[PDB]
């Protein structure tokens, strides 16, 4: 049972190391386009 | 005469005028100043004989003024960056005026032969051989990589065969991708070559010309044609001449660097020599992003036995300039689990704007960086790599992870191409991805058209690579002494074609043992027992096998076989040499230039001699030009789309997949689905603005003044149009290059159609499918237009009348479950649904229906889908059918629910 | 799903298509209906019947 | 081994054409139109000429076809009996011995 | 309809696993981040 | 010197012989 | 036909 | 849904069923077989090659 | 086909 | 004779038309153009005599973080910077500072070094006598009074860095002492020892197969963590794999009591690349 | 006949368990961390075009 919980292991902390992946990618992504966002001008009629 | 800015282009690529070393014809760069200086036939000619003098020239034109800035100074800076490439043109012209000719009169490098049996005699006689016994000069600094190598000086272009190397085990496949990445290393320093003398930051020892050479391919020989360098004062090796002095400055230091590696890693200090050669390498190293000397002179990849000639960088006396050669080496290779590879190589858009830790250089070359890229983007994915082996490795690592991430899902959700033979070796190329590892990505695509278009691909290429064992065999064998060889050339293309696709048992069979082998051995990935050759049978495949072959078929290859109202295309299934092309018509003049001059040389002073084959032609225009560099970078700040907002990239990584990169591209952002007409019938449905996507930017400064007293066209569309105007003339005046200048046309016309522009859109169009060649499916996009110019301007008859024709011409080369097809319907549906026809938009749309579940996205629906199935609720709706209104708008609802990819705004 | 919807279109084109029930008490446990909705009924080796 | 295309045709099941005299005498008569007319002397001896064994005519008076006229030429008694039976010719065969 | 009363307002728990079958070096490692985000510099370990 | 194929000195090589991956395909060499 | 094809294959 | 990696437990689906599906494709000279095998559950077997 | 045989 | 440009204003319509930018572009379409060049191109693009002072000695600074440690195969870099003799800097950088750098192990200094400078004509004469093992940092000078220095030397030693000042003499608290250590492990290099290389046991007792890593370059690294693939192909199955964490490995085999005679082979290997010795075939220990 | 698993030591066997569960929880704390940035920017406001008021 050790053995199969150890094998289990490094699996798990390969998924998990995919989807740390896949976070740092829309972190950098997410930091780096919030600085270009055209801000919106807004004007009175009379 | 308004067509003047894009006419005047292609007619120039029409003509090209053939030039000796000698001929100097033009008024404007070195015909204008060098004309009548270097005279000559080719018989005094032979050493230096112009050519490397006037690209040298005319590179040092465009680096002395550059340097002098102002309005009026940098108009001329403009000027002379053309004639550079129209200079680097004149080289093309003879290239393929030289090889072409070579194969014929010297068929396989050795004379004998068949052809010309009867001093040499003819424009053969004009061919000179050089051997180590000949002209030792031309040995020493042209020395052929492998034995079997031919090296022919005519003119003052060296034309080095490739044809492997017998006895090393080398064969004249490998060899082949050897010379590939060779070129492909110079055409890498060209570009930092060029930017170097550019900017003014950084007798001059090291001086750095243009490297330039053409990979010229007329029916699998290889002919690699490079300028001469002046010899008659025999080049110094800079490399032993930098490191011989280093070794009377600092000897103990140069020694200690040979028990490391070799004593060309003491070249890290030749600042101890000259201040202006140790910065030089600097530049090039940064740019090309490799460890320490940029090129690699001391470590080699290949094993030593091979005796294979590394990187040397000879200067003359006579314009004291030092060239670039045999930079194979140059570009850092992929490793796959710690076996080498060294015929393969990354790309230059991998090493340079994606992995932007530096690459070391082959892999016997030491690692050598303290610790100093501890975080950066992609962070070296973990594992702290310790030598040169590692760092490759998480290199290849990172080119599988973009491959299968970035690369993927940007097709997947149309945005490039990957669609016809040729913009699928693009596309791959100039994402930065090797076009061997198109197996990965057939496992990954989920949509059919772009399965169906990377299984074509990689058939196609592996037909092409049974075709290269073939021609090994029949120079293994000496038959080109028996038999003639010409039609032992063709007799081998009409074997091969009815081998691979034909209704008899024997091509079934073929397939079974040999051409899907061939797949699974170079691309990766076991196909045997599953791509039966009735998948791909259409002759899509023909004409993907038709281009990476290098080899023509007339136009009565497709017939058609009517029967009331259609065309119903068909080809012939024998083939025949008569098939094959002979090149009279204006339509395929413009594949193999000057047919008539080629004719009239190998002929009589020497009709079923010349037919088939025309050179592909590979030139090494520099990639950091201002033309080239004006248009891409235009192209990377203006997107097409960037998507309605940024909670939707959010929600696309919940229960989802990563984020695309898409890299700066300045052609082949092409087709329908981005910018056509059905870009407003995708902007519609998304929740985003068709045209120049965010905005429609009119001004440069957003005025409250100028709206409340307001209460031609975009900035993107002009600055984008004059861009690539000047990009598609630079490429005319190059020449040599035939399918991506149509690529450029189509491209170009694309946009033009979007902001409207409509007159210009339609004589683009009709240029491009009355006199460029059909190798592509460039005559498919050039109707591609007309549906949609005229669909802008009413124009309800010429509709009619264009759809009949491209329907049967999209179930023949495409098959029954097209991309081109499906966008196609949803567009005339889009129009029935203006112009309120209500019912005949339910027959079109309906076949959006059933075709885009399933050639794109088959996981869940499509922005084609969603805007097809409103398209059916919106009409049964105002067709009071309105119990069949609930299915079709209920069946949208239920199938975009759980699907990402589509906004909140579908939803 | 549509993602069971274009699997079942590419197997059975050609084919021909008929309308059944079956009895999801007498089907075995795992075939539970959540199961269905993600690979579409999977046959057993010794095939079910229609 | 001059018609060797044709003994190998013999072999295979075909296709029949699901068309009337009329619709018959229409499809590939129309179909030589414009092989015709996209030119080449390759399509000449193939397909220009052996698709003219059509007449259009139910009624043959028997001075031709006569079973002597089997004599004057002796290809369209090969074409006849060889499954053309009165309705391609480009794979050649190596001429070795 | 319906007033917004406070105990309508939506809360959030997390998988965590019970710190007394947890080794004690793996509890230390937990409760030492459970005490950072009171402290306010949980911004990734990279950058 | 083929001859007969001794069932002893036949060698089992590979990464997946140890260990295994429910519903993906799991090589090894012989 | 076909078998033709595998017996041919055998032999020369 | 046994418990940990259905190791140790021997129900009847380990009894009847068992069946891993396994194929080997042996090329036509080579002295290399190549063997390929996958099984739907976890667990814990023996192997007879 | 007489146009193209004498053509 | 006398043509020239009178035909070559006539070649320029016919084969020689060269569409050029004033050609192709409108008049205001090209201010356009050209205008937005400015911000898409290139984007990196005898009074008297006073004095003349020279570096002292004692007051040149030496910081650097090569000096205090090193990186395996690697730059090792530190900053001398020259230091006039009462306090103020020499922002001019006219000064040359070889190093010599000396890892601590007649007895071995350099025997052809020293016939090489006997005379090492007197005004600049050599003073460092050449080790065994001298290796020569570079000396790039940057033009402002910073030289930085770039060094090598692979031993597992106490190395001793020396500074010379136009190779006279020395400079700041010379010699500096850095703690060189082994490295990155590789594969190749490393060694495997003990009886697994060799005979086994009979009867599936057990048998040990300790491997000692190694870096690039010589020297045993003892430092624990990293990972062996160790294949069992045979009849053999590797029981453990336990990192001791002073460099040295612990891998078992056994073959089974009734399995004696198959083949059996240990192909202990790191990423990719194998190591000193594998394929291992040990043999049947006991007789028979 | 002795199974290798059951014949090795309890020691290295549950101790390369509790030194992998503990990177279980590294990296699963990881994951909590970074969708608390992620939930951060999403909820937060920031991913809006802020609002001027000119006249």
């Amino acid at each position: 049972q050790s053995q199969s919980d150890l094998l289990e292991a490094q699996k798990m902390v390969e998924e998990q190391r995919l989807e740390i992946q896949r976070l740092y990618k829309v972190i950098e992504s997410l930091n780096r386009e919030k600085s270009l966002v055209p801000p919106v001008v807004l004007a009175p009629a009379n | 005469r308004a067509t003047h800015w894009w006419r005047a282009a292609l007619e120039s690529f029409f003509s090209m005028s053939l030039l000796s070393s000698y001929e100097l014809v033009g008024t404007k760069g070195a015909a204008g100043v060098l004309r009548g200086e270097l005279p000559g036939p080719n018989s005094v000619s032979l050493l230096s004989s112009n050519w490397h003098d006037r690209l040298q020239w005319s590179f040092r034109q465009v680096v002395e003024e550059a340097r002098r800035l102002g309005i009026v100074a940098r108009e001329k800076w403009a000027d002379k960056e053309l004639l550079l490439c129209k200079e680097i043109g004149y080289f093309t012209a003879a290239a393929r005026a030289a090889a072409v000719v070579l194969s014929h009169t010297h068929p396989a490098g050795d004379f004998d032969a068949a052809s010309n049996q009867e001093a040499k005699p003819g424009v053969a006689g004009c061919f000179v051989e050089v051997k180590p016994d000949n002209l030792p000069a031309v040995w020493r600094v042209y020395r052929p990589k492998f034995e079997d190598d031919k090296v022919f000086v005519f003119d003052s272009l060296v034309l080095t065969v490739v044809h492997g190397s017998r006895r090393h085990g080398v064969s004249t496949r490998s060899a082949r991708k050897v010379y590939a990445n060779d070129y492909k290393g110079r055409q890498a320093a060209a570009s930092v070559i060029y930017q170097m003398n550019l900017t003014a930051d950084l007798f001059g020892r090291t001086d750095y010309a243009l490297p330039v050479c053409t990979l010229v391919d007329y029916a699998g020989q290889r002919i690699m044609v490079e300028p001469l360098m002046p010899i008659e004062p025999e080049p110094v090796n800079v490399e032993k001449e930098l490191v011989e002095i280093l070794k009377k400055e600092m000897p103990f230091y140069v020694q200690q660097c040979k028990a490391r590696g070799s004593e060309y890693l003491a070249l890290d200090a030749v600042d101890k020599v000259d201040r202006k050669v140790d910065r030089k390498m600097r530049f090039i190293s940064k740019s090309l992003n490799i460890f320490g000397c940029p090129f690699p002179f001391g470590h080699s990849d290949f094993d030593s036995k091979c005796r294979i000639p590394r990187a040397h960088l000879w200067r003359s006396r006579v314009d004291q300039l030092c060239v670039l050669r045999n930079l194979q080496e140059l570009l850092p290779p992929a490793v796959i689990k710690g076996k080498v590879h060294p015929t393969h190589r990354m790309r230059e858009r991998f090493v340079q704007q994606i992995f932007d830790i530096p690459l070391p250089s082959t892999a016997a070359a030491p690692w050598t960086a303290p610790k100093a890229e501890n975080t950066i983007s992609k962070f070296l994915q973990t594992t702290r790599p310790g030598s040169g082996l590692e760092l490759l490795e998480v290199a290849h690592d990172a080119l599988v992870e973009c491959v299968q991430d970035d690369l993927v899902p940007t097709i997947e959700a149309l945005h490039v191409n990957f669609l016809d033979s040729s913009d699928v070796s693009h596309a791959l190329h100039e994402q930065g991805v090797n076009i061997k590892s198109l197996g990965l990505m057939y496992n990954r695509f989920a949509g059919a058209v772009f399965r169906d278009a990377s299984l074509r691909e990689m058939l196609a290429r592996a037909a092409k690579h049974l075709f290269l064992k073939q021609m090994e065999v029949l120079v293994r064998k000496k038959a080109y002494r028996k038999v003639l060889w010409v039609e032992l050339l063709q007799t081998t293309i009409v074997a091969l074609f009815n081998i691979v696709l034909g209704t008899t048992e024997e091509t079934r069979s073929f397939w079974q043992e040999q051409l899907l082998p061939e797949v699974a051995e170079i691309f990766g990935v076991d196909l045997v027992g599953t791509v039966t050759p009735r998948s791909v049978c259409h002759p899509s495949l023909f004409k993907a096998m038709e281009f990476h072959l290098g080899v023509k078929f007339e136009a009565t290859v497709f017939q058609k076989t009517q029967t009331g109202e259609n065309e119903s295309l068909f080809l012939q299934l024998p083939f025949t040499p008569a098939d094959l092309s002979h090149f009279t018509s204006i339509r395929d003049v413009a594949l193999f230039p000057h047919i008539d001059f080629i004719r009239n040389l190998v002929t009589n002073n020497t009709l079923r001699t010349f037919c088939g084959f025309f050179p592909q032609v590979k030139t090494v225009v520099p990639a950091s030009l201002g033309i080239i560099r004006t248009a891409q970078e235009q192209a990377e700040r203006f997107p097409v789309t960037r998507d309605i907002s940024l909670d939707v990239k959010i929600d696309q990584m919940k229960a989802g997949l990563t984020l695309t990169r898409r890299l700066p591209m300045v052609y082949g952002t092409a087709g329908m689905a981005s910018h056509g007409l059905n870009g407003a019938i995708r902007a519609s449905v998304l929740g985003v603005a068709y045209p120049c996507h965010p905005h429609c930017v009119m001004s440069l400064k957003r005025s409250p003044t100028l709206t409340t007293e307001a209460a031609e066209r975009c900035l993107i569309f002009e600055g984008f149009r004059i861009s690539l105007a000047l990009f598609l003339t630079l490429h005319t005046m190059v020449a040599s290059d035939i399918v991506k200048i149509g690529k450029i046309v189509t491209q170009l016309a694309y946009v033009l159609l979007q902001h409207g522009d409509t007159r210009q859109a339609i004589a683009a169009a009709e240029y491009i499918h009355t006199r460029l060649p059909d190798i592509g499916f460039l005559h498919g996009d050039a109707k591609l237009l007309q549906l949609q110019c005229r669909a802008k301007t009413s124009k309800l008859h010429s509709m009619v009348q264009m759809y009949k024709e491209l329907v049967p011409d999209f179930l023949f080369f495409e098959g029954p479950l097209s991309l081109r097809l499906m966008l196609m319907e949803l567009l005339i549906a889009a129009v029935a649904f203006q112009h309120k026809q209500y019912a005949a938009a339910i027959p079109p749309g309906l076949k959006v229906y059933h075709a885009s579940a399933l050639t794109v996205n088959p996981n869940g629906c499509h922005w084609t889908g969603v805007a097809a199935l409103r398209l059916i609720g919106k009409s049964l709706m105002e067709l009071r059918r309105f119990s069949e209104a609930i299915m079709v708008l209920e069946d949208a609802v239920r199938g975009g629910r759980k699907d990402p990819s589509l906004p909140f705004f579908v939803t | 799903t549509p993602h069971l919807v274009s699997a079942f279109e590419r197997r059975t084109q050609g084919r021909l298509l008929t309308y059944s029930f079956v009895d999801t008490a007498s089907l075995d446990e795992d075939n539970s209906l959540q199961d269905i909705a993600r690979r579409g009924l999977k046959i057993p080796m010794t095939g079910m019947r229609f | 081994f001059v018609h060797a295309r044709d003994f190998e045709l013999a072999i295979r099941h075909q296709q029949v054409s699901q068309q009337s005299h009329e619709g018959r005498v229409c499809t590939e008569l129309l179909q030589v139109v414009k092989t015709a007319e996209t030119g080449n002397a390759s399509h000449l001896a193939g397909l220009q000429r052996l698709s003219r064994g059509a007449v259009i005519s139910t009624y043959l008076d028997p001075l031709v076809h006569s079973p002597i006229v089997n004599m004057y030429a002796p290809d369209e008694v090969l074409m006849n009996f060889l499954l053309g039976h009165t309705p391609e010719t480009g794979e050649p065969s190596i001429a070795g011995p | 309809p319906i007033a917004s009363a406070v105990e309508y307002i939506p809360t959030s728990a997390e998988a965590a696993t019970d710190p007394n079958a947890l080794p004690p070096q793996t509890r230390e490692i937990v409760a030492r981040a459970r005490e950072a985000e009171e402290r306010g510099e949980n911004l990734p370990t990279l950058m | 010197g083929a001859g007969p194929v001794d069932a002893q000195m036949c060698v089992a090589e590979g990464a997946n012989l140890t260990v295994g991956h429910v519903g993906e395909w799991n090589m090894f060499e012989v | 036909d076909s078998a033709l094809r595998r017996r041919d294959y055998v032999a020369v | 849904l046994i418990g940990g990696g259905r190791v140790g437990v021997i129900t009847k689906t380990e009894l009847t069923s068992l069946t891993p599906e396994w194929a080997v494709e042996k090329t036509e000279g080579d002295c290399v077989y190549r063997v390929k095998y996958r099984h739907t559950r976890p667990g814990f077997v023996l192997m007879h090659v | 086909v007489d146009g193209i045989e004498r053509g | 004779e006398a043509q020239r440009d009178r035909e070559a204003e006539l070649e320029n319509l016919s084969r020689a038309k060269f569409p050029l930018v004033s050609d192709v572009f409108s008049p205001e379409d090209k201010a356009a153009y050209l205008g937005m060049l400015n911000a898409y191109g290139n984007p990196g693009g005898r009074p008297a005599q006073d004095l003349n002072t020279e570096a002292a000695a004692s007051l040149c600074r030496v910081f650097g973080p090569g000096l205090e440690h090193a990186e395996a195969g690697r730059l090792a870099t530190f900053t001398i910077q020259a230091v006039n003799s009462d306090g103020t800097f020499m922002r001019s950088g006219d000064a040359s500072f070889t190093v010599y750098v000396d890892p601590v192990k007649e007895e071995d200094y350099d025997s052809d070094a020293e016939r090489l400078n006997q005379y090492r004509p007197p005004a600049s004469r050599a003073t460092h006598r050449r080790r065994k093992d001298t290796l020569d940092g570079y000396v790039y000078n940057h033009g402002d009074g910073t030289y930085t220095v770039h060094y090598y030397c692979t031993r597992a030693a106490r190395h001793s860095i020396y500074v010379y000042l136009n190779d006279q003499i020395l400079v700041g608290d010379s010699p500096y002492r850095v703690n060189v250590t082994p490295g990155s492990t590789d594969g190749e290099n490393c060694e495997a020892y003990g009886d697994g290389t060799t005979f086994f046991a009979l009867g599936g007792d057990f048998s040990e197969i300790v491997i000692q890593a190694k870096d690039a370059h010589g020297n045993k690294v003892k430092t624990g963590g990293d990972k062996f693939t160790v294949a069992a192909s045979g009849a053999a199955k590797i029981v453990e794999i336990t990192d001791m964490k002073d460099g040295t490995y612990w891998v078992k085999y056994y073959i089974p009591p009734g399995a004696e005679r198959h083949f059996v082979e240990i192909s202990i290997s790191y990423h990719g690349r194998p190591i000193k010795g594998s394929p291992f075939r040990p043999r049947p220990g006991g007789p028979l | 006949q002795e199974l290798r698993v059951s014949r090795m030591s309890l020691m290295q066997s549950q101790s390369d368990l509790l030194e992998a569960q503990k990177m279980v929880e590294e990296q699963r704390l990881e994951i909590q961390r970074l969708y608390k940035v992620i939930e951060s920017l999403n909820r937060e406001k920031s991913l809006v075009p802020p609002v001027v008021l000119a006249p």
